C-alpha cells in the first residue's frame, strides 16, 4: 500500500501546512484589528480562541461597532448562561441583513477556530462600522 | 353527535350502495354508445381519406 | 467579593469547612465503615414494643399546637374554564328505500344486524376477529353484538405436575457409593437444598463413573456451587450433559464453568440459560473465545446479547458437529 | 412411494404452522414461545421438567418469564429451536420425523449461517431422509396463484418486499425493512401508558398483543380521524383484563399502526411500507413495472388490520404517475398463505427432483444448501 | 423585576422543597404528608384542625394517621394536594400566588391526567399570573451543568432515566422503573420483623424511614459482605430510639439497598437500576454512546446511599465494551439538584416565552399544557 | 501581478477548494448536508436549522444526512449555495467579487445543470468572472503529458475520454453511472450476509470509512476465493465507534470485485477495463498506439491497493500482444482534478478564457455553451 | 331459510355486480380515450 500511505501522506502534510500558515496569519491580523476597535472601551483580547468564548467580548464589540444598544447579557458562570450570551449576538447579527450559515452559539462556545474566524471575518467584511 | 342509531346508519348506507351501482351502470351505458359513435366516425373518416 | 461571602458564613462553619476540605467524605475507608455511628449507648433490652407506642401517644399528648397563619377554606379564587359548546350538526333525513326492506330489518336482533353492518363496511364499530368471522361466510355467524364488550382468550388448563419425588441423602449416598443402576440424577425445583450439601453431591461426582446426566435446575444455587462443579468437570469422564439453568450463578462462575471445558472431552450438553444478572459482553468473549478451543462440545443453550460473540460459537458449534459428521464418513469408507 | 407425505412447517417470528402436504390449511398453529421458572419463588405446578413449549407455557403466564427464540427472523438460541421442533413433531403433528421429508421457511435477506445451522440440526436430530429450504414471499406467490407481481410480506419479526416477473426474481430490488408487530406491541404500551394503565413484564407483553389484534385498525386518513376521534367518544370500545376491570382503550386504537406508515412515532428513519414498496418498483427495469403495479399482493398476519388495503391504494396512487392502475389483491386468508404455497409446492412433481439427499448432505456438509436453494 | 420573579415547586413524592428563582437553596423543606385523627373522638374531639400538615404532622405521630398524597408520582388524592400547595403559599413562603407565577416537575412516563389537572388548580384556586411543567430529570442534567449526558433519578415514588445529547431528547430511550425508596422501607421492615423489632403503623414507617437513612450503605460486594457479615460483628451498629431504647442493625444495613440491583429480593420481576441505565444507552444510536457513557449523573435522594456510586460504576463496566471509559458523576447535593435546575431554569432570559399566561388558559382551556410543555 | 483565481472541485462525495497556483488544496471537507431529527428540550441551546460540511459529520447521531450531488447531477440548489457559502467565507475567508472562480464538470450530464451554476455564481456571489472545466481534461493536464487516456472515477460517476495531442474525440466520450456510492450500498447488503446490521444514514458512513480501510481489489477472484475459502489468515477485525469489534473477512476483496464485474449489481454494463478498451477501440487506428501506452488513473475510487496490476492485466488480455500496455497511477492521484485545475488558472493564454460579467449580462446564462467545452 | 341471510346475499351480490362494474367502466373509458386520440389526427389529415 505505498501509493495508499503516500497518498496519506501528501493530506497529511501540504493541506495541513497550506491552512495552518493562512489560519494563523489570519487570527494574527484579526486580534489587531479587534484590538483596535475595543480599545475604546477598558477591554482587551489576549486570545482569539479563548476571549471569544464566553461571550462578553463579542457583544461589546457589536456594542462598540453598531454604537447601538443591545440587551444586558445574562450574568452566571456555566455553560448555558454562555451559550445564551452567544446567541444574543448571534440574534443581533440576525436582525441587520448579515447572512451566516454553519454557525451556532455551541460552536463558538466549545471553541471551533473555523467558524470563529468565519464569524469574524464577516464582521469585518458583511457589517457596517457606520 | 351523541344520539345516533345503528339501524338509520346502516340503511343510510345501503342507500348509497345502490346509488353507486345504478350510477356505475349509466356509465358503463354511456361508454358503450360513446365507443361505438367514435370507431364509426374513424372508419368513415378512413375510407374517404383513402 | 469571596472573602465577604466568606465572612458572611459562620466561623465555625468555616473551621467546619477547613476540616472537611481536609478530609476530602471517606473515600479511603470501606462502604460500611465510612457511615458516622448514630449514640454511644450499648444496647439494652428486648425491645417492648408497648412501650414505644405509649411514649410516642403522649409525646403527641404533650406537643404545643403551631397555628397556622392563614386558614384553608377551600376557596376557589380564580376564573372557572366553562368549556364551549358546539351548534353540532342537526340534520335528519329519512331513506325510505322498501317496505319490505323496511320490515326485514326492523325487528332483526344486534347479532344478526352486525353481520350486514359489518358486510356494509363500518369495520370501526366491532371487533377485527368478529368482523371477519362476519364476512367468512354467507350466513348469521355474529352472536355477540356491536355494543357488547371484548374478552381475552381462555387457551386451556394444564394439569398440575406432581411434585420432585427424589430425596437428598440417599441419592448423595448412592451416588457416593458408586451404584451401577443409578444413571440419571434429578434436583429440578426442590425447597432450600443447603449450599453445602449442593457442594458435596459436586465432589461425589468426581468419583462415580456411572451417572451420565445432572441437572440442579431452580435450585437457587451460587459461585461456591460453580466453582465445585468446575472442579469436578476436569476428573470426570462419564457426565454427558450438566443443566445448571435457573439459578444464581454470576459471570464469574459462568466464566469457571467454561474454564474447564479444554480439559475434558466428556460433555456434549450445557445449559447456563435464564440467569438472575447479565453476564456481561467480556464474559461473553472469554467464553467464545476459549470455547472455539473446544472441539468435544456439541451443545450450548446461551443466549448472546451481542452479535459477534454469537455469530463465532454458532460458527464453534458447526465445527464441532462438521467434524462429527466427517468422523463419520471417514469410517464408513 | 406415495404414502410418504412430506411435512410443511413454517417457522413465524410469533407463531409456528405446521402441517401435512396436500391440504388446505395448516393441522397445527401455536405460539413459538419458551417459558421459564421465575426467580421470586419456586412454582406451585411442575416438578422435573425445566421448561414449557407451546400453549402450555401461554396459559402459565404468571409463573413463567417467556422468550422468543426467534428475534427479528434470527435464530438467537438454536436450543430453544431444538424444542419448538421437538414440541411440533412429537405433540402436535404425533408423526415420527425420520420417516418424512421436511419443507421449511426463510426470510429473505438473512445470515448466511442460518440454513447452515438449520440443515445440520435438522439432518442429525432428527434423521429425516430429505429435506428442502425455501423462502417465505415465493410461496405467497406461489398461494396467490399467479406468476408475475410484488409481495409485501409482514410477519412477526420482519417486513420485505420482493419483485417476481415470470417466476424470474431480482434481487437487486428485494428490500428488507424491521418493522413487525413485536414493535407495535410495544409502541402500544408506551401508548397505554398516559391512559393510567401500566404493562411492564411478558405476561402483560401477551396481553397487550391480545388487545392489538382485536382492537386496532387502520384509518384513511389520520388528522381527519384524529379530529373526529377527539370530537366525540364515538370510536371508543371496552376491553376486560383477566383480573377483572374494564379498560377503554379510545383514541390510540388507530395510532398503533400509523408507526407502520410513518416510522418517526418509533423514532427510526426509515420509510414507511408504501415508500418501501414504491422504491421496490422502481428498482426494477422501466419495462415489467406496468405488471408490477397491477399484481400487488399482501401477505402476513400484520396486514390483518382492517382498512390497510385502501390506505395502501391510496398511498402508492398518491406516490406513482396517474396513467398506471394500481390494484391490491388481500386475500381474505392471507394469513396462512406462506403455509398454503408451501403445500402446493410439496404437491408438484418437479420438486421431488429438489428435495437434500441424506447421502448429499453426508458427502457435502451442511453447505449443500447454498448450492441446492435459492 | 418581574414580582422578584417566579417560585420553584419540587413536589417530591415523600417529600417537599419550595423557594424562589435565583436562590441556590429552597427556602421551605417539609414532607408531604397530611396527617388526620385514627379513630377517636376523645379529649373534647382533640386533633383539631383535623389536616396536620408537615412538620406538624409528624410531631403527632402517635395520635394520628400519616396519608401520603402522592404514590408512584400519581395523585391519588387531589384536595390534599391543594391542601399541600395552601400551605406551602400561606404558611412557609408567606407569599401571594396572584403576583407569582409557579414552577412544578413530574415524571416523565405519567397519565395524561395530571397535567391537566395541575393546571386547573394553579389557575383556578390560586389563580396564578403564569405556570410551568418540566420533567425532573432534565433538571437534574441542568444542574450538573452539562448538555449532554444520561440522568437518573430516583425518588420516593418512580425511578427514570433520560438520555440528552447535545440538547436533544430521546423519547423512545427513556425509561421508567417503579421501584423507589418506599419499597426499600418496607423491605427493610419485612427483613426487620425477622430479627425480632416489629414495626407497623405510620409511626413506625417514620422511624424505619430514619433509620434506613441514618444506617445503611451498599455493599461493593454482595456475597463477600455476607461472609463478613456472619463471621464478625465489627459491620454491626446501634439505633437508638426516641424513648430511649437501643437496637442493633447489622445484617441488615447493606441488605435493603441490594434490592435496588437485585430485584428478586422484593418480589418483583424486574431488571436492576444499572440494566435500566445500559438498555437506555443501547436504545441510543451507535456514534453517541460513548458520550453517554462519559457523562452518567445521578440524582434524587435515594442516591444518597454510601457508595452506591463504585458499585454502579463496577456493574456498568461488567457490561460495557471495555475499551473506553466509564465515569459516574454524584454530586453530593443531588437530593436537592432537581429544585435547583428550576432556579437555573426559571432564571433565564429566554424562557419568558414559554410561560403558559392567564389569558391562553381563558381560551384554550386545560388541554394547552399538552402544546406549550415538552 | 493579477488577482489568482479560486480553483474549486465539487465532487460528488467531497469538496475542494483553494487557490490558483498552489500544489495543494487549502480546504477538504465532505459534501454531506445535515438537519435535524429529534427534538430540543434544552432551553436556550443553538437554534442552527441545517449543519453543513464537517459539522454535520461530527454529530451524526441526531442529524439525517444528505448529499446535494448524486451522479454528478445537482439534485437540492439551496444545499448547494449552503455548501459553497461555507466553502467561501468560512473555509478560506475570502471576498469572492474580486476573484475569478473555476468550476469542475462531469463530461456527459444534463445541460441545464451547466445554466444553474452560471446563473447561482453570477447573481448571488457576484463574480467577475468565471469557467467550468471537465475533470478528465483537467486530470491529463496534472498528469503533465498532452497525449493519453483519461478514465476517472469519483462517488458519483466514472467516464474515459481520449485526447490525442491536446484533441479530444467526442464521439468516444463514454460514462458509466456505476461509482463509490453504489460500492458502498453493496458492501452493506454483503454485510448483511454476516448478521451485521447497517440501515440509517449516520451508519453508511461507517460502512463507508471500513471500505476504505479494509478493502483491495484481488488479482485473480476465483483463486482469492478458493484461498478465503479455504483458511482464515484473510480476515481482519474492525473497532465500532461504540466499542464492538466486526470481523471482515471474506467480503473485503469482494465489494471492489464489483469494478469489474456489474452483474453483482444486478447492472448489464461492463467493467471499467471493457469500458476503456471500447473507448479505445472507437478511436482511430493510427492514434491507438500512442493511447494503449498512455492510460491515466484518477479519482478516489481508484485508490483500491491492487487496481492498477488488474487494470494492467485485462487490458493486456483485450488489446493485441504487439502492443505495450501502461497504467499511470500517480500516488497523489485523489487531487489531480484539483492539481490540474490549479494549474490551468495559471496559464497565460486562459486569461483570454474567462466568462465576462459583461458577457453574461448581455447573452443570459446560455453564454456557457459558447465558451465553456 | 328466512329473510335475514337473503338480505345479506342480496347486498353482498350488490356490492361485487357494483365493483365489477367499475371496473368494467373504467377500462373502457381508457379505451374510448385511445380511440378519440387516433381519430382527431385522422380529420386533420383530411384537412
Ligand atoms: N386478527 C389479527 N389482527 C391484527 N393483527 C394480528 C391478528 N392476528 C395476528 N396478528 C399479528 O400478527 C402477528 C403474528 O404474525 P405471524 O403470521 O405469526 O408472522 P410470521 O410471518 O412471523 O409467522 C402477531 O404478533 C400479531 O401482532
Ligand atoms: N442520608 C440518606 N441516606 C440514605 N438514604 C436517604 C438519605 N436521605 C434520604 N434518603 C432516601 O431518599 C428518599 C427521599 O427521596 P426524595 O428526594 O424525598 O424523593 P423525591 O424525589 O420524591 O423528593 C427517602 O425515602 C430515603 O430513603
Ligand atoms: N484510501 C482509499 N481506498 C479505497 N477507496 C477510497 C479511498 N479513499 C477514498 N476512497 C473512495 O473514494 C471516494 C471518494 O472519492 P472522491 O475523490 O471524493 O470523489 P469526488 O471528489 O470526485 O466526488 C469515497 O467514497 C471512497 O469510497
Amino acid at each position: 500500500d505505498n501509493d495508499n500511505s503516500s497518498a496519506r501522506l501528501f493530506e497529511r502534510s501540504r493541506i495541513k501546512a497550506l491552512a495552518d500558515e493562512r489560519e494563523v496569519v489570519q487570527k494574527k491580523t484579526f486580534t489587531k484589528w479587534v484590538n483596535s476597535h475595543l480599545a475604546r472601551v477598558s477591554c482587551r483580547i489576549t486570545d482569539l480562541y479563548k476571549d471569544l468564548r464566553d461571550g462578553r467580548m463579542l457583544i461589546k464589540l457589536l456594542e462598540v461597532l453598531s454604537g447601538e444598544m443591545l440587551p444586558k447579557p445574562t450574568k452566571g458562570k456555566m455553560r448555558i448562561h454562555c451559550l445564551e450570551n452567544v446567541d444574543k449576538a448571534l440574534q443581533f447579527l440576525k436582525e441587520q441583513r448579515v447572512h451566516l450559515e454553519n454557525m451556532g452559539s455551541h460552536d463558538i462556545v466549545d471553541g471551533n477556530h473555523r467558524l470563529v474566524l468565519g464569524l469574524i471575518w464577516t464582521i469585518i467584511l458583511r457589517f457596517q462600522i457606520q | 353527535m351523541a344520539g345516533i342509531t345503528t339501524i338509520e346508519a346502516v340503511k343510510r348506507k345501503i342507500q348509497v350502495l345502490q346509488q353507486q351501482a345504478d350510477d356505475a351502470e349509466e356509465r358503463a351505458e354511456r361508454l358503450q354508445r360513446e365507443v361505438e359513435g367514435e370507431r364509426r366516425a374513424r372508419e368513415q373518416a378512413e375510407a374517404e381519406v383513402a | 467579593d469571596e472573602d465577604e461571602i466568606l465572612g458572611a458564613l459562620t466561623e465555625e462553619e468555616l473551621r467546619t469547612l477547613e476540616n472537611e476540605l481536609d478530609e476530602l467524605d471517606n473515600a479511603l475507608l470501606p462502604a460500611g465503615l465510612r457511615q458516622k455511628d448514630q449514640t454511644t449507648k450499648a444496647p439494652t433490652g428486648p425491645f417492648k414494643r408497648e412501650e414505644l407506642l405509649d411514649h410516642l401517644e403522649k409525646q403527641a399528648k404533650e406537643f404545643k399546637d403551631r397555628e397556622d397563619l392563614v386558614p384553608y377554606t377551600g376557596e376557589k379564587r380564580g376564573k372557572v374554564w366553562v368549556p364551549k359548546q358546539k351548534p353540532m350538526d342537526p340534520v335528519l333525513e329519512t331513506v325510505t328505500l322498501e317496505p319490505e326492506l323496511e320490515e326485514a330489518l326492523a325487528n332483526a336482533s344486534d347479532a344478526e344486524l352486525c353481520d350486514i353492518a359489518a358486510i356494509l363496511g363500518m369495520h370501526t364499530l366491532m371487533s377485527n376477529q368478529q368482523y371477519y368471522q362476519a364476512l367468512g361466510s354467507s350466513s348469521i355467524v355474529n352472536k355477540e353484538g356491536l355494543n357488547s364488550v371484548i374478552k381475552p382468550t381462555q387457551y386451556k388448563p394444564v394439569p398440575d405436575e406432581e411434585p420432585n419425588a427424589t430425596d437428598v441423602e440417599e441419592t448423595l449416598e448412592r451416588i457416593k457409593n458408586n451404584d451401577p443402576k443409578l444413571e440419571e440424577v434429578n434436583l429440578n425445583n426442590i425447597r432450600n437444598i443447603p449450599i453445602p450439601t449442593l457442594k458435596a453431591y459436586a465432589e461425589a461426582l468426581k468419583e462415580n463413573s456411572y451417572v451420565k446426566k445432572f441437572s440442579i435446575v431452580g435450585t437457587r444455587s451460587n459461585d461456591p456451587v460453580a466453582f465445585a462443579l468446575a472442579e469436578m468437570l476436569k476428573v470426570n469422564k462419564v457426565l454427558k450433559t450438566l443443566n445448571v439453568e435457573s439459578n444464581f450463578i454470576s459471570g464469574a462462575g459462568i466464566l469457571r464453568l467454561v474454564e474447564a471445558l479444554p480439559y475434558n472431552t466428556s460433555l456434549v450438553e450445557l445449559k447456563i440459560d435464564n440467569q438472575s444478572q447479565p453476564l456481561g459482553n467480556k464474559v461473553e468473549m472469554e467464553i467464545v473465545s476459549m470455547l472455539e478451543k473446544n472441539a468435544t462440545l456439541l451443545k450450548f443453550g446461551y443466549h448472546f446479547t451481542q452479535q459477534g460473540p454469537r455469530l463465532r460459537a454458532s460458527n464453534a458449534m458447526m465445527n464441532n458437529n462438521d467434524l462429527v459428521r466427517k468422523r463419520r464418513l471417514a469410517d464408513l469408507t | 412411494d406415495d404414502d410418504i407425505a412430506a411435512l410443511v412447517v413454517d417457522n413465524g417470528s410469533g407463531m409456528c404452522k405446521a402441517g401435512f402436504a396436500g391440504d388446505d390449511a395448516p393441522r397445527a398453529v401455536f405460539p413459538s414461545i419458551v417459558g421459564r421458572p421465575r426467580h421470586q419463588g419456586v412454582m406451585v405446578g411442575m416438578g422435573q421438567k425445566d421448561s414449557y413449549v407451546g400453549d402450555e407455557a401461554q396459559s402459565k403466564r404468571g409463573i413463567l418469564t417467556l422468550k422468543y427464540p426467534i428475534e427479528h427472523g434470527i435464530v438467537t438460541n438454536w436450543d430453544d429451536m431444538e424444542k419448538i421442533w421437538h414440541h411440533t413433531f412429537y405433540n402436535e403433528l404425533r408423526v415420527a420425523p425420520e420417516e418424512h421429508p421436511v419443507l421449511l421457511t426463510e426470510a429473505p435477506l438473512n445470515p448466511k449461517a442460518n440454513r447452515e445451522k438449520m440443515t445440520q440440526i435438522m439432518f442429525e436430530t432428527f434423521n429425516t431422509p430429505a429435506m428442502y429450504v425455501a423462502i417465505q414471499a415465493v410461496l405467497s406467490l406461489y398461494a396467490s396463484g399467479r406468476t408475475t407481481g410484488i409481495v409485501m410480506d409482514s410477519g412477526d419479526g420482519v417486513t420485505h418486499t420482493v419483485p417476481i416477473y415470470e417466476g424470474y426474481a431480482l434481487p437487486h430490488a428485494i428490500l428488507r425493512l424491521d418493522l413487525a408487530g413485536r414493535d407495535l406491541t410495544d409502541y402500544l404500551m408506551k401508548i397505554l401508558t398516559e391512559r393510567g394503565y401500566s404493562f411492564t413484564t411478558t405476561a402483560e407483553r401477551e396481553i397487550v398483543r391480545d388487545i392489538k389484534e382485536k382492537l386496532c385498525y387502520v384509518a384513511l386518513d389520520f388528522e381527519q380521524e384524529m379530529a373526529t376521534a377527539a370530537s366525540s367518544s364515538s370510536l371508543e370500545k371496552s376491553y376486560e383484563l383477566p383480573d377483572g376491570q374494564v379498560i377503554t382503550i379510545g383514541n390510540e386504537r388507530f395510532r398503533c399502526p400509523e408507526a407502520l406508515f410513518q416510522p418517526s412515532f418509533l423514532g427510526m428513519e426509515s420509510c414507511g411500507i408504501h415508500e418501501t414498496t414504491f422504491n421496490s418498483i422502481m428498482k426494477c427495469d422501466v419495462d415489467i413495472r406496468k405488471d408490477l403495479y397491477a399484481n400487488t399482493v399482501l401477505s402476513g398476519g400484520t396486514t390483518m388490520y382492517p382498512g390497510i388495503a385502501d390506505r395502501m391504494q391510496k398511498e402508492i396512487t398518491a406516490l406513482a404517475p396517474s396513467t398506471m392502475k394500481i390494484k391490491i389483491i388481500a386475500p381474505p386468508e392471507r394469513k396462512y398463505s406462506v403455509w398454503i404455497g408451501g403445500s402446493i409446492l410439496a404437491s408438484l412433481s418437479t420438486f421431488q427432483q429438489m428435495w437434500i439427499s441424506k447421502q448429499e448432505y453426508d458427502e457435502s456438509g451442511p453447505s449443500i444448501v447454498h448450492r441446492k436453494c435459492f
